[PDB]
């Protein structure tokens, strides 16, 4: 059957990953201890979703799982958490110490001594593996292990495993808020690296989030743990059409070919419309015009970047639950109708569509409200090349200075590479420019 | 005092190498005189940068092959009339691993550099002029920074397990920084500094990597003193006034990246400690650069030993001279142009030279 | 995996220590016999961090204890928390520095450093990974100074890929407590700006003017005074001992505070502190602890931010947070007080949540502040020292010991080296064109 792989690099990586197996976990019937209880009735099957989780003949489902953070914290709160028994026992905390926020020692002094144990961790998973579908990388732009380490890993991923889609789901740095002096570095080394390796990276912010639980699910103060439930969600409609049955499936590969005109602008953003509270889940109707509007919003969007200052090049709407076909035909209609939603001249077919029957799940304990109908936009737009500016000049604004260097270079870099890569941002920069002209004979 | 100098600028390109000739890389760049012009492979844009002085060694058939004593004679015989005039003076030379910089300044056995040949020709030029009116003296030391540490190479070791002595620098209130305990030995002909450099240069630390079989893990700097004493009338005691010059003629070693050239345990720290050498030289320059365009700078001098001794040999009291190497292929766009854009920075550096 | 070795050197440093240590064995549940009787169990899962077990269930300190004066060492042992310190840890002699860098460095120092390395390395080699060092050392005297630098130095050359920390407590500005302090601090700098990684610098004054504002005392004793500066020390290595949202070590304090490698001296902070009546009158969120933080009058190194402008701030929260309140609070005083921070780095302020708060309090907030203001310390000292040096008024105490002049005149170039790199950076000059 088919099967896909997840690496849950770094501390946010992690979380978003307890967050999404507690997920999958309610979905598919699994309880933490691995022993799905209903498979007595089933007698086999596969309910037991062969996409994310392994079977043995003791009835134990283990997740294809991998998690890294370099830094024995994060994992040893699963290793004496409630999923304790769910993970197998290699978890790798090879990690004596960290990357300090230093791609250098994420990707050169401590990116080596722990990669080759990982990559075997990956072929033991693949051996088991029929069908494998692609790779799901979980990771930060800001930091060094969800920098150096991914960078390094997506390198030797596509050596040992090559045509097989490798996507992303970073977090990306925020304008205005950060919780680092050098997430800019590392953000353009990441880009840098991984830019010729990847095949579609989506990319969340945490500001946009803050705003989104603000207006919508009304929490004045919210956490990480309230914030990483929604992505979870975004994988689970990525991921829906491999696990439920549907009347427009979308597979991996179609992300990878939809959202990617030029093999450099593999950047989509993520949108989740329906984020209500259960009172709000009251006094609405929820419909797919309602739904497929507000992915639409700007206000709405998980990235704080305006469509509005760009055009679209693509967007896949993926469905879930009481959807029917003609509603997605109406609004996307009524979408083009709109003037403020421009295109560019070379996609007059700009939509992609995906309808699973499976509606989600609520996690017990959430703050999101049980709903018949769910949408979530993947959307490739030219906005976020402003905001790949703003990356860009922070960094002169240091590079000239050769501020914060010598952690780099003392760990095994040289300073060229700096320069290197922001070059290739600025072409991206120019690409996206380039990809908003329109045509003329 | 009163001088106002400025820090010249030489530019050599060395030949295709090994590695260069067994990935058929194609040139990029093209001399067409002083002026130095490097465009990118994918037809991107062209850079072009001026400097002092060029020297287009890549093949033998070329017009203009600027050979070993061409570079001699175009750098340091100036230096050398003013040593003699008076002054301190300084070389240092700067490039990536491998472009061609230990074989200019020191160079090989059948081609000398600017060492055997700056000692040779200040040995002549005291031969025609040593009256009993004006009399000479010469000593030097050769010193070595490995590993943030300075290293005498004109020491002869007896055998031993753990045999490197480390030295100290010190900062004399007047004459600025200086290193204790320099073994400075007194050199009256060729054949002795001859027996001193060969007695260094196998000293210094090398080791084989993937681009250099003969690599260079530290910087080298060259410290030849020479006073010379003369009369003024004064019926007095006569041979009265001393001029001294001391000459600091320095190769730096490369940039070391890890991935084209893998290194594990010692041989990746030395490259740690070069790079971060080299990172706070860059910025002396482009922070004395700025000092030319009237701005108030701070100028970061202790971050490093190397940048600490050459304080006076960068603003100060010498005259100085910068020679930027570089190589033909393709791949080497980025550290020729960082090369480029640092030596466009130091050639504008002013120096206030005393006269002694 | 994370493990801190500390060391304590003269007065200062050993009573900070005695507090220090009161401190995390009351975070970490180990009474003063050694034996753990506290509830949670993350108090052991990074017990190793500052321990090391013996035999049954008793937990040691990894503590070396240095002096040249015995009268420091029984104070430990004839004390509440003295038993559990391993006796063959005390080195000490007798007939102390005297005020005199280089007795301690040079003379006294020489001939007793070697026991302590011998320390060092036993207690280093029993360490899965070593992170760094933590040496709490007085300067203004004497041991604190010189014999402080000296293993700073050797630790160095020893251990290079570590992390060396020091909480310094540098002279006042007001009042001495030792007529050679200019001297000694001026050495002790020109020794730890060449060595150390990140330094903390400690104040008297302005910490009396923390108990006497803030906490209302009248009467503080220096343990009150160390009571701050251990809250502090915790405070910093917090995020390897627990666990939280978004964690910090030493290493990614340093990446994130120094720019450059000398520019490492740093204003300490710690919220919340009030009066025992006022804690009724005030509510304990994100808000009051950051106004707390970023106060003029809850710093520790008696220099004014004002004067100034921070290069770079780092907060460490201790409590069952939200992170959306932090990072607006803390772009907030980004912008409001625009003026006191540098353009030329986007964001100053780094990062970093524990959930576990200390015993006592739902939240908590440690400070540190790398600001030019810092300056003003040691530009004090040059004057005093050129007013001294100029007529060479107390030397012939430290040329007697083995040393020279060329010594002072170095550290003194050094230190005004580094006021001229804090000064360049605080004037805020616009480009041609920006
Ligand atoms: C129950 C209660 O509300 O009383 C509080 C209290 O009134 C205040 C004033 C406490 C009190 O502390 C002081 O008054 C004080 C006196 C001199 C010097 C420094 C502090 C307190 O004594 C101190 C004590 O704080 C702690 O216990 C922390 O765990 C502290 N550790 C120790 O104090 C300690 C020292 C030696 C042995 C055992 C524990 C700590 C601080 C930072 C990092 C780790 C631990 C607490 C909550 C209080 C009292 C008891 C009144 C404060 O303590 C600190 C450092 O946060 C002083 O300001 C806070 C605010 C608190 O409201
Ligand atoms: N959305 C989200 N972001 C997180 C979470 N945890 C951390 N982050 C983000 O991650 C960034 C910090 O980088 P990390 O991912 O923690 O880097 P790391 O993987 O821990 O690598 P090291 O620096 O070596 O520890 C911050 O800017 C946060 O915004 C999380 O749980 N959810
Ligand atoms: N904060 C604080 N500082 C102290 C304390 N005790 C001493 N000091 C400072 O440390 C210095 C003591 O120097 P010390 O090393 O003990 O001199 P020595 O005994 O000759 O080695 C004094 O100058 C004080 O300023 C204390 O308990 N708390
Ligand atoms: N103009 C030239 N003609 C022939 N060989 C050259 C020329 N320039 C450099 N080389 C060769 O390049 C090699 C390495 O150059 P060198 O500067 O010694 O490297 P490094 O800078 O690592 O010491 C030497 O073996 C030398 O023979
Ligand atoms: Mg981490
Ligand atoms: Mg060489």
């Amino acid at each position: 059957m088919r099967e896909c792989i997840s690496i849950h690099v770094g501390q946010a990586g992690v979380q978003i990953g307890n967050a999404c197996w507690e997920l999958y976990c309610l979905e598919h019937g699994i309880q933490p201890d691995g022993q799905m209880p209903s498979d007595k009735t089933i007698g086999g099957g596969d309910d037991s979703f062969n996409t994310f989780f392994s079977e043995t003949g003791a009835g134990k489902h283990v997740p294809r799982a991998v998690f890294v953070d370099l830094e024995p914290t994060v994992i040893d709160e699963v290793r004496t958490g409630t999923y304790r028994q769910l993970f197998h026992p290699e978890q790798l905390i090879t990690g004596k110490e960290d990357a300090a926020n230093n791609y250098a020692r994420g990707h050169y002094t401590i990116g080596k001594e722990i990669i080759d144990l990982v990559l075997d961790r990956i072929r033991k998973l693949a051996d088991q593996c029929t069908g494998l579908q692609g790779f799901l990388v979980f990771h930060s732009f800001g930091g060094g292990t969800g920098s150096g380490f991914t960078s390094l890993l997506m390198e030797r991923l596509s050596v040992d495993y090559g045509k097989k889609s490798k996507l992303e789901f970073s977090i990306y740095p925020a304008p205005q808020v950060s919780t680092a002096v050098v997430e800019p570095y590392n953000s353009i080394l990441t880009t840098h690296t991984t830019l010729e390796h990847s095949d579609c990276a989506f990319m969340v912010d945490n500001e946009a989030i803050y705003d989104i639980c603000r207006r919508n699910l009304d929490i004045e103060r919210p956490t990480y743990t309230n914030l990483n439930r929604l992505i979870s969600q975004i994988v689970s409609s990525i991921t829906a059409s491999l696990r439920f049955d549907g009347a427009l499936n979308v597979d991996l590969t179609e992300f990878q070919t939809n959202l990617v005109p030029y093999p450099r602008i593999h950047f989509p953003l993520a949108t989740y419309a329906p984020v209500i509270s259960a009172e709000k889940a009251y006094h609405e109707q929820l419909s797919v015009a309602e739904i497929t509007n507000a992915c639409f919003e700007p206000a709405n969007q998980m990235v704080k970047c305006d469509p509005r200052h760009g055009k679209y090049m693509a967007c896949c709407l993926l469905y879930r639950g009481d959807v029917v076909p003609k509603d997605v035909n109406a609004a996307i209609a009524t979408i083009k109708t709109k003037r403020s939603i421009q295109f560019v001249d070379w996609c007059p077919t700009g939509f992609k569509v995906g309808i699973n029957y499976q509606p989600p799940t609520v996690v017990p304990g959430g703050d999101l409200a049980k709903v018949q109908r769910a949408v979530c936009m993947l959307s490739n737009t030219t906005a976020i090349a402003e905001a790949w500016a703003r990356l860009d000049h922070k960094f002169d604004l240091m590079y000239a200075k050769r501020a914060f260097v010598h952690w780099y270079v003392g760990e095994g870099m040289e300073e060229g590479e700096f320069s290197e890569a922001r070059e290739d941002m600025a072409a991206l920069e120019k690409d996206y420019e380039e990809v908003g002209v329109d045509s003329v004979e | 005092l009163g001088s106002n100098s400025q820090v010249t600028v030489a530019v050599r390109v060395r030949p295709f190498s090994k590695r260069e000739k067994t990935e058929k890389a194609s040139q990029v760049v093209f001399t067409n005189g002083e002026e130095i012009t490097v465009e990118h492979p994918d037809m991107k844009q062209v850079y072009s940068f001026i400097y002092d002085v060029s020297f287009w060694s890549f093949d033998e058939c070329h017009p203009g092959y600027a050979s070993q004593t061409t570079v001699y004679e175009t750098l340091a015989a100036p230096l050398l009339d003013r040593a003699f005039e008076g002054y301190n003076t300084c070389l240092f030379a700067y490039g990536q691993t491998g472009s061609g910089k230990s074989y200019t300044m020191m160079g090989l056995n059948e081609e000398p550099g600017i060492i055997p040949r700056f000692c040779e020709d200040l040995f002549a030029q005291i031969a025609k002029k040593q009256t009993s009116e004006v009399s000479y003296h010469l000593e030097m030391s050769f010193f070595e920074v490995y590993n943030e540490k300075i290293h005498d190479l004109l020491v002869c070791k007896g055998e031993n397990g753990q045999r490197k002595q480390p030295l100290r620098a010190r900062e004399h209130p007047v004459s600025g920084p200086y290193v204790e305990g320099l073994s400075m030995n007194v050199v009256s002909s060729y054949s002795d500094i001859q027996s001193w450099l060969e007695l260094g240069n196998k000293q210094r630390a090398t080791a084989a990597t993937g681009m250099n079989d003969k690599s260079s893990r530290s910087h080298s700097v060259f410290t030849l003193v020479m006073t010379q004493t003369k009369t003024e009338v004064v019926e007095g005691e006569e041979h009265d006034h001393r001029i001294t010059s001391r000459i600091n003629l320095v190769d730096l070693a490369g940039s070391e990246r890890c991935s084209t050239a893998h290194s594990s345990g010692q041989r990746l720290k030395e490259g740690v400690s070069i790079n971060k050498s080299l990172l706070t030289l860059g910025k002396v320059i482009s922070a004395l650069s700025e000092q030319a365009n009237g701005k108030r700078v701070f100028i970061p001098y202790r971050e490093s030993t190397l940048t600490w001794l050459l304080k006076e040999s960068l603003g100060g009291n010498s005259k100085t001279a910068m020679i930027a190497t570089v190589s033909p292929a393709a791949s080497n766009i980025e550290e020729t142009l960082s090369t480029l854009r640092y030596a466009t920075q130091a050639r504008l550096i002013v120096n206030i030279a005393k006269v002694n | 995996m994370r493990e801190i070795v500390h060391i304590q050197a003269g007065q200062c440093g050993n009573q900070i220590g005695a507090k220090f240590w009161e401190v995390i064995s009351d975070e970490h549940g180990i009474d003063p016999t050694g034996s753990y009787h506290g509830d949670s169990d993350l108090q052991l899962e990074r017990i190793n961090v500052y321990y090391n077990e013996a035999t049954g269930n008793k937990y040691v300190p990894r503590a070396i204890l240095v002096d040249l004066e015995p009268g420091t060492m029984d104070s430990v042992r004839s004390g509440p928390f003295g038993q559990i310190f391993r006796p063959d840890n005390f080195v000490f002699g007798q007939s102390g520095a005297g005020n005199n860098w280089a007795k301690g460095h040079y003379t006294e120092g020489a001939e007793l450093v070697d026991s302590v390395l011998d320390v060092v390395r036993k207690e280093s080699e029993s360490c899965d990974c070593l992170q760094g060092f933590q040496l709490t050392h007085s300067l203004g005297g004497g041991t604190g100074s010189g014999m402080g630098t000296l293993l700073i130095s050797k630790i160095r050359e020893e251990y290079p890929d570590r992390i060396m920390n020091t909480f310094s407590v540098m002279p006042s500005p007001k009042v001495s407590d030792t007529v050679v302090e200019p001297y000694n601090a001026t050495l002790s700098v020109h020794q730890l700006v060449e060595n150390t990684d990140e330094t903390y610098c400690i104040d008297n004054e302005a910490l009396y003017d923390i108990c006497f504002r803030t906490l209302k005392l009248t009467t503080p004793t220096y343990g009150d005074l160390n009571h701050l500066v251990s809250a502090t020390m915790s405070g910093v290595t917090t995020c390897l001992r627990f666990p939280g949202q978004l964690n910090a070590d030493l290493r990614k304090l340093a990446v994130n505070m120094v720019p450059f490698p000398r520019l490492h001296f740093f204003m300490p902070g710690f919220a919340p502190l009030t009066s025992r009546g006022s804690q009724q009158y005030r509510a304990l969120t994100v808000p009051e602890l950051t106004q707390q933080m970023f106060d003029s009058k809850n710093m520790m190194a008696a220099c004014d931010p004002r004067h100034g402008r921070y290069l770079t701030v780092a907060a460490i929260f201790r409590g069952r947070m939200s992170m959306k309140e932090v990072d607006e609070q803390m772009l907030n005083v980004q912008n409001k007080n625009s003026s006191y921070f540098v353009e030329w780095i986007p964001n100053n302020v780094k990062t970093a949540v524990c959930d576990i708060p200390p015993r006592g309090l739902k939240m908590s907030a440690t400070f540190i502040g790398n600001s030019t203001a810092i300056q003003e310390l040691f530009k004090r000292i040059s004057e005093q020292f050129t007013a001294m040096f100029r007529r060479k008024a107390f030397l012939h105490w430290y040329t007697g010991e083995g040393m020279d002049e060329m010594e002072f005149t170095e550290a003194e170039s050094n230190m005004n080296d580094l006021v001229s790199e804090y000064q360049q950076y605080q004037d805020a000059t616009a480009d041609e064109q920006g």
